[PDB]
């Protein structure tokens, strides 16, 4: 991502950031809201040691 | 101390709590069940103690509480 | 006659005064900065005073009714303070705590060897942690270890609660945070401790009852305070919990959170040693 | 029914006596409850409590039609395609 | 000093965790004293993970007691009794030796 | 503004200039009796005076409050952001038709006194579920069935073309449809064409996002979602994946299994409560349809149900056809060999076939696809 | 897993020997070291576990110099360091 | 020298003003009106003084409102945006292709 000049965003399903996303968001595709205004961007999820 | 009326339903316990208010000649105060869960924390016991203050400041005052097991689980 | 005009100035600092953070200077003799009302203002500057001491986080004084920027102030604090050793040390050697040598020299290397031997970490290149987390079953030596170190330092120590931060007025909390972290830092090479983080440090987050609200902004300014440090100050932060499953991930990255010490339950060796040192 | 679930502990008792309190200012008038097999089944509280505020929701309204002065001149009709799980405390008459 | 554990928790932020530091702060004060809370599983109830809100307050309380009894300062001739009818719901790290 | 519809005649006839005539005597007849008292009794400017005066009563500073109660001799219940209420009096010039318990009032700062209504703020999830432009082409990229386009099209398209046929005997057109099969066999792409080809607004969301993490959630999305959709327009509403809501558990829902029931109980009471509909419709898609409950697709709710089979072989060579069409093959390659890969093979197979095959020429720099990359791609993608 | 849905799939095998090896001398530049070690040796004593121990043992080597207030880390640290965290490793 | 003395003495006249607040704007209007929102306090409609232009007012951008009719002043140099803060919070330790191994 770094070095193709590409906005790196991860999401984690956290709740301290909740509030820099929407009020409420009850759904998931609103980051995309932010996502498309940096448009050659890259989203990277980890699956959690759960699985 | 008190009392306590169970039975199935349709039988005369509400009726007996409304004759005994209407024959007695003392402070009489109905409650119910549900009306004492509050949705702020430390607000139930408060509305509890409140009432039965004000029980105590009219000295035969006595009290009936209904469907006693929306609170007593 | 300029040298008599310069100091007919001074007539607006007598009693209004009201103390206030320095939040950013747009340009020259114009400032925006929020005082401890709740409010924001964009004011103008005393031109006498030396703009050189204008730091970042610093305390200022402002006029009463004009709400100006009037003058600078020494540093100042509230909470615990220092722990001023007459009825603060707690009389608790390392002599008394017997059987968990590894914590204490996992203990020792990441605290106190920094402090004292510097060069050798930069030398060898090792990069010094900055802070420290212990976690285990209740009853296993967490907070007597804490107390032989307060008792045996010679630095500053600073011990706070983790319960303590949360205040009935808005807008106390994060006052309180850079409060301690400014004063550990402009004061000396420090230790901070905390008790019991889980009481603001969890997962959950609700946005509409208010207090999680708070919560939610003494964490982030704990976070923001916790990373401005330059790895140049000698602060370490040593911080106790008990639940180490119900804590946020955000606090335990790189920077933040380099070492986890465990203290587990004793199992052959160091009993005979807790039975012949109590004994 | 569906809009008697509520987020937070206490709401839907609250809702339900301002329905009764708004139906009882006017003179006399109808309301209807539809799908009634989403508010209450029956007590079955065993073990951990689950499904139990919805329980609180249900004696609310039971008690709402019942005991010191009922409602009075207020008449309501309820429908449900499942009627084999409602509460016996409700199904007596005085009530349905 | 006589107290119900359930009489001392109050909707606002920060009352709740006040209210027992004053009364330790009092106990301190007149060295001599002996503190008697009745139905301790009011708020010495085990924590809850992934719990609600408006439940984590009382968590709170519960911490700052188990600092405020053998924290980092020593207490000296204060003494407290606890009385409870089903200790099974009670914090393992209060019950600890 | 219909202010006179009846143009019947729409030719050269005398009967279209003289209803122009007469609607335009009319006209300049008003015209002139309205410029009569602009002209004759003026008595002042009367249209800039009273702007300049019903700006000089409202002030430049003006706060915002919400709707709570109303009484009707022109007064309300203003509550302001702080949180304290007053009793304020409404002005005669607020045109006073839109006031709605929750619309932002605009009031003003000395007396607090109701001086305007405000627009809305959009709302942060309408452009979330909204789809703004056409995904791709239409029915003629499909390709196979040429029997289910048919049933979508009464079910949908017709109406919205020609609202004749259906008056003509006096029917109404069948309420909902449902498209069942095994997967990757072309129900999302003709939910595509038909979002592609119609004029209507068109709604989206998977079911899968149905359910919430807090309690009383899931019914509020299902009445705002429907909301929404009866209030802006003649629209459709698209619901796929809808069985993932019950074959499914998370550990994050804060309810149980019981959430899920009265999420559904809330669904079928926006299909098919006893309010106005007004003019909605709705698509469902699932490849698991013995798990949903019988009560929600009960004839009056879903009316159509279509099923899609597995492709035969002529289908087969009919989508290397379409798939293949921009691809510059070599004369080596035979799709007759492809057909008989597998035994049940789907429309994805072929399109992941021919990508990665043309992926694998891209890695050695050849413009022109051979067999061999066929041979190596289908085993690549197939077997594993 | 639907074979329209997912355009490529990537493996990362645990290292081997070269690229231990290689990960070694990546993360071996931080320190201050000595000539000579022979890093080949160090690479064959681990059994291939994974990248990240290569970095741990690298950066716990530097505490075994430490502890005796030296300037110049030797493969005794190494060898050491590798000891101890291979074994270490067991419980849990 | 005359110069300096008698602005010193005139700013020590000019101190006993009032302030100004600070506050975001969310979007404009027509005919010079602008919609903005200052935390200790509701939503306010205001105008714009005679030397700010409407199309330089961005949406969500930080200006200074006077105090007595709330008139739009000055506009602050800028705010953090929300992607800054999310991802200093992540602290993702970024690297690059030198640092790859095998
Ligand atoms: N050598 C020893 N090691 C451990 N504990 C000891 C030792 N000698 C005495 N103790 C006793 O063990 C207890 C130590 O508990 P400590 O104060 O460290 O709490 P903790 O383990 O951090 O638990 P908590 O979660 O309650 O804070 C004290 O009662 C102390 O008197
Ligand atoms: N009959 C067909 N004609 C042309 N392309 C087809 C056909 N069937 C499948 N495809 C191809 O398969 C791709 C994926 O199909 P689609 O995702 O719409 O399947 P689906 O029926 O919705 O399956 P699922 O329920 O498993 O998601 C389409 O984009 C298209 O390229
Ligand atoms: N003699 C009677 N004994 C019992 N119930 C009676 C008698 N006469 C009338 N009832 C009817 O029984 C009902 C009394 O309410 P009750 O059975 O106490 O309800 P619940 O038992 O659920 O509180 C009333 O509807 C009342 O009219
Ligand atoms: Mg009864
Ligand atoms: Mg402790
Ligand atoms: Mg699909």
């Amino acid at each position: 991502a770094h070095h193709t000049d590409c906005t790196f965003i991860r999401v984690s399903g956290s709740e301290l950031v909740q509030k820099f996303i929407g009020e409420g968001a009850r759904m998931v595709r609103e980051l995309f809201v932010m996502a498309r205004e940096h448009a050659p961007s890259i989203i990277f999820m980890d699956e959690i040691d759960s699985i | 101390k008190g009392v306590l009326m169970y039975g199935p339903p349709g039988t005369g316990k509400t009726l007996l709590a409304r004759a005994c208010a209407a024959q007695t000649k003392a402070t009489f105060l109905k409650l119910a069940g549900p009306q004492l869960v509050q949705m702020f924390i430390g607000d139930g016991a408060k509305l509890v103690r409140d009432a039965f203050a004000l029980a105590k400041e009219k000295a035969p005052s006595i009290i009936f509480i209904d469907e006693l097991d929306a609170i007593g689980t | 006659e300029f040298l008599h005009a310069q100091e007919e100035v001074k007539r607006i600092q007598s009693i209004p005064l009201v103390i206030g953070q320095f939040l950013e200077a747009v340009d020259q003799n114009t400032a925006i900065v929020g005082s401890t009302t709740g409010s924001n203002y964009y004011v103008r500057i005393l031109s006498t005073i030396d703009r050189e001491l204008l730091k970042p986080n610093a305390s200022v004084a402002l006029h009463k009714h004009s709400n100006a920027l009037v003058d600078v102030l020494p540093p100042e604090a509230d909470s615990s303070i220092m722990m001023l050793t007459s009825d603060q040390k707690p009389d608790v050697m390392y002599a008394d705590i017997g059987g968990m040598d590894i914590q204490k020299q996992e203990v020792r290397e990441a605290v106190e060897l920094p402090l004292t031997h510097f060069e050798l970490y930069k030398q060898i290149g090792i990069d010094p942690p900055r802070g420290v987390l212990m976690y285990g079953p209740p009853g296993c030596g967490k907070t007597m270890l804490a107390k032989a170190v307060a008792h045996h330092t010679t630095a500053a120590f600073i011990r706070v609660v983790g319960s303590e931060f949360v205040q009935k007025y808005l807008g106390e909390g994060p006052r309180m945070v850079r409060d301690v972290f400014r004063l550990a830092k402009e004061n000396a090479p420090a230790i901070i401790f905390i008790d019991e983080i889980d009481a603001i440090a969890t997962k959950r987050f609700d946005a509409q009852t208010g207090a999680d609200r708070e919560v939610q902004r003494i964490l982030l300014e704990l976070l923001n305070q916790m990373d401005g440090f330059d790895q140049n100050v000698n602060v370490k932060v040593i911080m106790a919990t008990n639940r180490a499953d119900t804590l946020d991930p955000a606090l335990l990255r790189p920077g933040r959170l380099d070492r986890k010490i465990e203290f587990p339950l004793p199992d052959r060796r160091q009993k005979r040693l807790i039975f012949s040192t109590i004994t | 029914g569906s809009e008697l679930v509520q987020k937070y502990v206490g709401e839907g008792a609250r809702m339900v006596r301002e329905l009764f309190e708004m139906a009882r200012t006017k003179k006399a008038c109808l309301i209807f409850f539809d799908e009634i097999d989403a508010i209450g089944g029956a007590r079955f509280d065993d073990g951990a409590g689950g499904d139990n505020e919805v329980q609180r929701t249900m004696l609310e309204l039971i008690n709402q039609l019942d005991g010191f002065d009922p409602r009075g001149n207020i008449k309501v009709l309820m429908a449900t395609n499942r009627p084999d799980t409602l509460d016996p405390a409700l199904m007596r008459p005085g009530r349905l | 000093l006589k107290v119900v554990s359930s009489s001392i928790v109050d909707k606002y932020i920060g009352e709740s965790a006040r209210l027992i530091r004053e009364m330790f702060n009092y106990a301190r004060d007149h060295q001599p004293c002996i503190i008697f809370m009745d139905e301790i599983d009011a708020i010495g109830g085990r924590r809850f993970s992934e719990g609600t809100s408006a439940d984590r307050e009382i968590q709170r309380t519960l911490m700052e007691l188990l600092n405020q009894m053998d924290g980092f300062d020593t207490l000296h001739r204060v003494k407290m009794i606890m009385a409870t009818n089903r200790p099974d719901t009670l914090d393992p790290a209060l019950l600890r030796p | 503004a219909s202010k006179l519809p009846l143009v019947t005649p729409h030719t050269q006839c005398r009967l279209k200039l003289l209803k122009l005539e007469r609607i335009k005597d009319y006209l300049l007849m008003e015209e002139e009796f309205i410029r009569n008292q602009e002209q004759m009794k003026p008595l002042e400017e009367k249209q800039e005076e009273e702007r300049s005066k019903v700006d000089d009563l409202r002030g430049t500073p003006m706060s915002v409050g919400t709707l709570e109660e109303i009484i009707d001799d022109n007064h309300a219940i203003v509550s302001t952001s702080v949180g304290s209420e007053h009793y304020v009096s409404i002005l005669s010039f607020v045109d006073k038709d839109l006031l709605e318990p929750g619309c932002s009032v605009l009031l003003n700062h000395k007396v607090h006194a109701v001086i305007g209504v405000l627009m809305d703020d959009t709302d942060p999830l309408v452009t979330v579920m909204k789809v703004e432009k056409a995904p791709q082409e239409t029915y003629a990229d499909i390709g196979g069935l040429d029997n289910q386009i048919q049933e979508i099209k009464e079910s949908v398209e017709l109406p919205l073309t020609h609202p004749e046929y259906y008056e003509e005997m006096g029917i109404k057109p069948p309420k909902g449809v449902i498209l069942y099969g095994p997967p990757g066999t072309g129900k999302t792409l003709l939910a595509k064409a038909v979002a592609n080809q119609t004029s209507a607004t068109f709604l989206r969301v998977v079911g899968s996002e149905l359910i919430q993490k807090y309690l009383g959630d899931g019914p509020k999305l299902v009445r705002e979602l429907f909301r929404v959709a009866e209030e802006h327009a003649p629209s459709i509403v698209f619901i796929d994946e809808i069985d993932a809501i019950g074959t499914k558990r998370y550990d994050s829902n804060s309810g149980g299994e019981r959430e899920i029931q009265r999420t559904m109980l809330e669904l079928l009471n926006q299909l098919d409560g006893f309010d106005s509909r007004g003019d909605v419709k709705v698509i469902m898609a699932t490849n698991r349809i013995e798990t949903l409950d019988p009560a929600l697709i009960r004839p009056g709710r879903i009316d159509r149900k279509i099923e899609f089979p597995l492709p035969d072989e002529k289908t087969k060579k009919r989508i290397f056809q379409i798939h293949t069409s921009r691809m510059t093959l070599a004369d080596d390659v035979t799709l007759d060999d492809l057909i008989m890969a597998k035994d049940d093979l789907s429309g994805a197979d072929i399109k992941a076939i021919c990508t990665e095959a043309g992926l694998m020429a891209l890695r050695e720099r050849r413009m022109k696809v051979t067999n061999e990359d066929f041979k190596k791609s289908k085993e690549n993608v197939l077997y594993k | 897993l639907r074979p329209g849905r997912i355009d490529r799939k990537i493996e990362f095998p645990p290292p081997n020997e070269e690229a231990r090896l290689d990960i070694l001398k990546i993360h071996s530049r931080k320190m201050n070291l000595t000539r000579g070690i022979n890093l080949r040796k160090i690479a064959e004593l681990m059994p291939g576990a994974s990248g990240a121990e290569v970095k741990g043992v690298c950066t716990e080597a530097g505490m075994y110099a430490l502890r005796e207030r030296r300037v110049h880390v030797t493969q005794e640290d190494f060898e050491m360091a590798v000891a101890k965290v291979m074994q270490k490793d067991s419980e849990k | 020298l005359n110069a300096k003395v008698r602005l010193l003495r005139e700013e020590l006249q000019l101190l006993q003003e009032q302030g100004s607040y600070v506050g975001e704007v969310v979007r404009a209007m027509d005919k010079k009106k602008v919609l903005v929102k200052v935390h200790p306090e509701g939503k306010f409609v205001v105008d714009v003084d005679k030397n700010i232009d409407i199309n330089d007012v961005t949406p969500n951008c930080r200006v200074a409102l006077r105090n007595d009719s709330y008139t739009l002043h000055k506009i602050l140099p800028n705010k953090v945006d929300p992607l800054v803060s999310l991802m200093m919070v992540e602290k993702v330790p970024d690297s690059t292709y030198e640092m790859i191994g095998g």
